[PDB]
């Protein structure tokens, strides 16, 4: 499965080349690290503790975990009515995290073709897992979680 | 052909007589002087071996692409058969006027600049729609509509065939008509007369056509439709049943509801939005008004609405006349008799009383109708009522 | 384009079918769950003409399968 | 012959006349015979029978649309994948320089060493490149009577912020970047939707809700991304949504699916408006009949923050209203339109439009050149009273 | 509950009473009832739509019901409501004769029943006597 | 079949056998018949005894057959099916499965 560039006459080997990711999930990058600090979210205290705390303190402080012998929550869930500070939160955490962050949105999965979407997303869990310790936020979910 | 704009008052005047005068003169003057020059010089051998160079230029197996886009400096993104897309140069050969996204352009074969473009197909939906000369008749067939025959053309004849009346007061054409009443008195009819006698691309469509069973295709019709409908000069198009579509717009409903109503929206936007509609002429007919969207007729929308009444009692002799006109009567026929009961009937009650004498006379191998033929054939026609008597009255 | 190439080969299926000159022992054999399904150019005669049925066993059946298995 | 509609109309005809003569005997002279083959006339093959087709041939080679996917190194070296052909490894040409290749992009490539020749605008759907105006309206504000205070919000939240940018600047003020229009039918929505695509020196993208329904699954959410895409292409660029109740409707996904494709249009939608990415310079409007139907997520601030409520208009707008659409109309010389639009109720300036067409064809109908307040009145009684049960 | 009710007495958009038409559209289907009236007697035919080999004959008739000693009638639509309807007018004239000591007149019989299919389908809530 | 039969003879065998009546009447000729009812009730049996009857050619036509697979086959053979039903003078054709097409 690897990707490999070959002589175009000869078919030998020449170099080994980088993996392959569609557009779509190249995009899901972010590079610009966005800057809104948690000071910038007022009203949500408890609601940040605990995202923070399952979210960063693994990836930093790995060792408490590995002492205490317990394993890391996998997974955030953010609901709420609208307008109450989850995009935001989200926006915090990845200016304050300097892993990798992939952001994604749910009507992004959908795709014409069938197979598609599920190819983009193992796509994206792939890329996720190639670039070091990372975060994946998928907003909208109910688009595809339904 | 490209001839100057005369823009004078575009009344006859003065001015517009020496501006066209002048135009005129100079096309005199062009004549003469490219006379006079074929005379001295053919110059047939001088235009002909040009071709010979383009052809030269456009070598003979010639393929056939499909243009993508145009980077608006004599180049191109073309897409040959196989799929593949080269970035190509516009020859100066090439009538750049029939260059557009998606049309059949011909391409070099080696170097695959663009040479050239065919002409395509005529049948978007042209064929389905068109209604070509109405086959039912002409004006003479409608009898007793009269003031409706005149409002029509004063909203689709008018403008076409005079417009310098518009022009001079400098109103615009009323924008729409719709066509309004009980079933079976007209309304269709005067729609296919008016198709006939006219002289644009009229187009007809039953409401029921546009509820298609795919999502969005209700829309996507609606917009075709109107789409070619500004491809085809002067048009009227005409959305035959419209009830079918066009409803109260609920918002609390399920289903093909919402659908209808997106399709509704589609129209609305077509027949009044942001872009200006060229010129293009909407008819439309319901048997039940009372339920459509006021946005769906209102004034901007539609500007005209036409009442179309039940005959009361001269209209109805002249239907039984005009249907009755190819058909061998005996000297017995009672026409007035049979009229002259106050029965609500309408014009497709009379045709299919005249219809149904007739066959009944065929049956019964007889060379006329009778005046009790068509007696049996009325009550026949008649027993199709139904209903509660005592309900309701 | 899908369904389209799917209809194409039913066609050519239909037609090799029919383009048969009865004197060659050349027969065709085709086991469906769903006969409700089948387009009927398929039941079309000259096509599939023997329909045989393989209903749910009843008590001699299911007595005779008891037996050949045990 | 007729009743005579000028003294000067048979000259004219028969000017006209002699004018198509004299071209069908140019053009029969001249030749330019019609071609099947797309030729232009001989006239223009104008470089083209030689000395720049043949100058185009020659220098000007072949190259062929590809799509970069990744830059290896500093060191120049990209992979791109030409369509439906095969994919490579290669380099680029001494006129482009590197800074002008990214990641993604439509690069051409020549036929034999397959290098980057020349950087190519993006790829676009035909159906959401149309959507762009192009060619802008001529309505103007001064064309939209009876309303000061709508078309005064309408304004400082998309011209105003767009014209003097740094007066909210100075001030530390980020201005509304989301307006909603609704009121009845024809109160003047798309009317003041066109003064503003007339007015903005800026990118104006015309949307119809319908547009964004399509037949397959996930492809109103891929119109939208491209749109916005688009947009952001552009400096700054104003996103026009109508009868945006046709996707905006309330999520109600209960037992069966019901418009879930719609709902994840909406979605799509409701995450380009405001999500994790930052919206570009976009201004977004949106005219509704409905606002009712619209979800609360769409409805938000953030997303639609002004909500512009329009209303039937006063005496002194009707009056307006009645004077602007009479000013290019052939009337007497004092016509008391203020008499006119007391004497029709409430209404809209789409009603007040359709009795000056209408007296305007009493006019013509009695064979009148000057439309007459005896005229506007049987307008008024026509449109405003006989048709008062629509 | 109001989501529940199905409003039976009621007036349509084109001011029609639809329990009353579908009830009426009931009737439509039932076994044939003829009447004729002659010059020394008056007659009911009715068409007997219950024919079975096994069902058995009891009573004096199916569908023609005695209401007085000079008074009788038949049904068309639902059987029980149709007994309903039998029941209450033996009982109404019964009752004008305990008053008056003399045979209610048919056309009183008629209007006295008559004014309590009205009274159902104008309030109530209930559906009408089919 | 007998209703079914002198409903035919109305409606096809007077225009064919009695092709005057029509003439002097004014009412046109009907261009054909339409045949519905539940699979297998008579219908062929009906047409080819009708135009066994007024003896003209029994052209017959499927719509399932005319869905095919050539691109404009079913265009190809309608129009041969027309013209050649024009060469046959007297000619009756039965388009078996219209609802198909
Ligand atoms: N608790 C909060 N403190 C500060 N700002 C807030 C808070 N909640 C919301 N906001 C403001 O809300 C604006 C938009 O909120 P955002 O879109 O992030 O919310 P959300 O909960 O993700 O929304 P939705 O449910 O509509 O997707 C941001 O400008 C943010 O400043
Ligand atoms: N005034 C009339 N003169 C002549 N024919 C008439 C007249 N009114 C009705 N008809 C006949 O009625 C027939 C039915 O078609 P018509 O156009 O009249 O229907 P319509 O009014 O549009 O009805 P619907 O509302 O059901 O569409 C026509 O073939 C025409 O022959
Ligand atoms: N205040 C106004 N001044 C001038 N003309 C007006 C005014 N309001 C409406 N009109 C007229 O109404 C016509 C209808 O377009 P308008 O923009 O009013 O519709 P709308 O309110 O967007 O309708 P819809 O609800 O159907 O989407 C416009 O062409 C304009 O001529
Ligand atoms: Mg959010
Ligand atoms: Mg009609
Ligand atoms: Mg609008």
């Amino acid at each position: 499965g690897d990707l490999v560039g070959v002589n175009k006459d000869s078919y030998l080997i020449l170099e080994t080349l980088p993996t392959e990711y569609d557009s779509r999930v190249k995009a899901m990058e972010v590079d610009e690290r966005p800057t809104e600090q948690y000071s910038d979210i007022g009203g949500l205290d408890k609601q940040i503790q605990e995202l923070v705390e399952a979210i960063v303190l693994p990836m930093n402080h790995k060792e408490k975990f590995e002492n205490l012998g317990i394993q890391p929550p996998k997974g955030v869930l953010m609901y709420g009515p609208p307008g109450t500070g989850k995009t935001l939160l989200a926006r915090a955490c990845a200016a304050q995290t300097k892993a990798t962050f992939l952001k994604l949105a749910g009507p992004q999965l959908v795709q014409m073709f069938i197979g598609d979407g599920a190819k983009l997303v193992r796509d994206a869990f792939a890329l996720a897992k190639e670039k070091a310790p990372s975060i994946i936020f998928i907003d909208e979910l109910d688009a595809i979680g339904t | 052909a490209s001839k100057l704009p005369l823009v004078t008052p575009h009344t006859q005047c003065r001015l517009k007589l020496l501006k066209l005068e002048r135009i005129k003169d100079y096309l005199l003057m062009e004549e003469e002087f490219i006379r006079n020059q074929e005379q001295m010089k053919p110059l047939e051998e001088k235009q002909e071996e040009e071709r010979s160079k383009v052809d030269d230029l456009r070598g003979t197996p010639m393929s056939v692409g499909t243009l993508e886009e145009i980077i608006d400096d004599n180049h191109a993104i073309v897409s040959t058969s196989v799929g593949s897309e080269h970035y190509v140069s516009i020859l100066s050969f090439v009538d750049k006027d029939l260059l557009e996204p998606g049309c059949s352009v011909l391409l070099n074969h080696k170097v695959h600049a663009v040479i050239g473009v065919l002409m395509d197909d005529t049948d978007p939906l042209v064929t389905v729609m068109k209604v070509e000369k109405a086959p039912q008749e002409t004006y003479a067939d409608i009898g007793g509509l009269d003031n409706q025959i005149q409002e029509i053309k004063e909203s689709v004849e008018l403008p076409l065939t005079h417009p310098e009346y518009y022009e001079e007061m400098g109103i615009k054409p009323p924008k729409g008509v719709i066509l309004y009443g009980p079933p079976g008195t007209g309304k269709t009819l005067l729609a296919k007369a008016v198709a006939n006698q006219t002289s644009a691309t009229f187009l007809r469509v039953v409401g029921s056509e546009l509820i298609q069973k795919y999502l969005g295709d209700g829309p996507k019709l609606v917009r075709e439709l109107f789409r070619v409908a500004e491809e085809h000069a002067p048009s009227i198009v005409f959305i035959d049943e419209i009830d079918a579509i066009g409803t109260k717009r609920y918002d609390s409903n399920s289903g093909g509801e919402r659908e209808i109503q997106r399709t509704m929206l589609e129209l609305l936007n077509q027949l009044d939005g942001f872009d200006s509609r060229g010129d293009v002429k909407v008819i439309m007919a319901t048997n039940r008004i009372e339920t459509l969207d006021p946005a769906l007729i209102r004034p901007g929308r539609i500007d005209r609405k036409i009442e179309f009444p039940l005959p009361d009692e001269k209209t109805k002799k002249r239907i039984f006349q005009i249907h009755t006109s190819r058909m061998t009567l005996a000297d017995d026929v009672t026409l007035d008799d049979l009229i002259m009961a106050k029965d609500d009937l309408s014009g497709a009650d009379i045709k299919a009383i005249c219809t149904e004498a007739g066959l009944m006379a065929l049956r019964e191998r007889r060379m006329k109708v009778t005046n009790e033929d068509f007696k049996k054939s009325k009550e026949n026609v008649l027993y199709k009522k139904q209903e509660g008597t005592p309900e309701g009255l | 384009g899908a369904d389209r190439e799917v209809q194409r080969i039913l066609l050519e299926l239909l037609n090799q079918m029919d383009g048969f000159d009865q004197n060659v022992n050349v027969k065709v054999i085709m086991a469906t769950n769903r006969a409700d399904t089948l387009d009927p150019a398929l039941l079309r005669p000259g096509r599939l003409d023997r329909k045989i049925e393989f209903p749910l066993p009843d008590r001699r059946q299911k007595r005779l399968i008891f037996s050949t298995i045990t | 012959k007729t009743y005579g509609q000028s003294t000067y109309s048979r000259q004219i005809k028969q000017v006209e006349d002699d004018i198509q003569q004299l071209l069908k005997k140019i053009n029969e002279l001249t030749g330019i015979k019609e071609s099947d083959t797309g030729l232009a006339p001989p006239a223009l093959w104008d470089l083209a029978a030689d000395k720049q087709t043949l100058q185009s041939e020659q220098p000007l080679q072949v190259a062929r649309c590809t799509k970069i996917i990744n830059a290896d190194s500093e060191d120049p070296k990209y992979i791109i994948n030409v369509k439906q052909f095969a994919k490579f490894v290669v380099d680029l040409s001494d006129q482009v320089a590197p800074t002008d290749i990214e990641e993604g992009m439509r690069v051409g490539v020549d036929r034999n060493k397959y290098q980057i020749h020349i950087p190519l605008p993006p790829k676009i759907d035909p159906t959401v490149t149309m959507m762009q105006v192009e060619e802008k309206p001529d309505v103007t504000y001064s064309d939209v009577g009876g309303c000061k205070e709508q078309i005064e919000k309408l304004r400082e939240v998309v011209e105003t912020p767009l014209l003097h940018p740094e007066r909210f600047v100075n001030l530390g003020i980020e201005p509304p970047k989301g307006v909603l229009l609704f009121g009845p039918p024809g109160t003047g929505k798309t009317l003041c939707a066109r003064a503003v695509a007339n007015r903005t020196d800026a990118c104006f993208i015309r949307v119809i809700g319908s547009e964004l329904v399509q037949k397959y699954v996930g492809e109103g959410a891929r119109m939208v991304r491209e749109l916005f895409e688009m947009a952001r292409t552009k400096k700054a660029c104003l996103i026009f949504f109508d009868e945006i109740d046709a996707i905006g409707g309330a999520r109600f996904d209960d037992g069966a699916g019901g418009d879930n494709e719609v709902q994840r249009t909406m979605l799509e939608l409701i995450n380009q408006l405001d999500g994790f990415d930052p919206r570009g310079n976009i201004k977004v409007l949106m005219a509704t009949n409905r606002p009712d139907t619209l979800d609360p997520a769409l409805m938000r601030p953030g997303r639609l923050d002004r909500k512009i409520e329009f209303s039937l208009p006063d005496l002194e707008g009707r009056t307006h209203i009645f004077k602007i659409h009479a000013r290019s109309m052939s009337v007497e010389r004092d016509i008391r339109f203020e008499l006119l639009a007391r004497l029709c109720p409430n209404s809209t300036g789409a009603e007040i439009r359709s009795v000056c067409t209408e007296a305007g064809m009493f006019a013509i109908r009695a064979r009148r050149k000057i439309a007459t307040e005896k005229d506007f009145l049987e307008a008024v009684n026509k449109v405003i009273k006989s048709y008062a049960k629509f | 509950s109001r989501r529940y009710d199905s409003r039976t007495t009621i007036f349509s958009p084109e001011g029609r009473l639809y329990q009353v038409e579908y009830a009426m559209e009931a009737i439509g289907h039932a076994g044939t009832c003829l009447g004729i009236l002659a010059n020394d007697g008056v007659l009911l035919a009715a068409e007997r739509r219950n024919i079975h080999k096994l069902l058995d004959e009891v009573f004096f008739s199916e569908k023609i019901y005695k209401l007085n000693e000079d008074m009788a009638c038949s049904v068309a639509g639902i059987t029980s409501d149709a007994n309903v309807l039998t029941n209450e007018l033996r009982l109404i004239a019964q009752r004008y004769l305990l008053q008056y000591q003399e045979p209610i007149p048919c056309e009183q019989l008629v209007t006295a029943l008559c004014d309590i299919k009205q009274a159902y389908t104008q309030f109530g809530g209930k559906r009408p006597f089919g | 079949l007998d209703k079914q039969i002198k409903e035919i003879k109305e409606v096809i065998e007077l225009p064919v056998k009695h092709p005057e009546l029509f003439e002097a009447l004014g009412i046109a000729q009907p261009k054909g018949v339409l045949l519905y009812g539940p699979p297998g009730t008579g219908k062929t049996l009906l047409a080819r005894a009708v135009a066994h009857h007024t003896d003209c050619t029994f052209i017959r036509v499927s719509g399932s057959e005319l869905v095919q697979k050539f691109i404009g086959e079913g265009a190809r053979m309608v129009r041969e099916l027309f013209v050649m039903a024009r060469e046959h003078a007297p000619s009756i054709i039965f388009m078996d499965e219209i609802d198909s097409i």
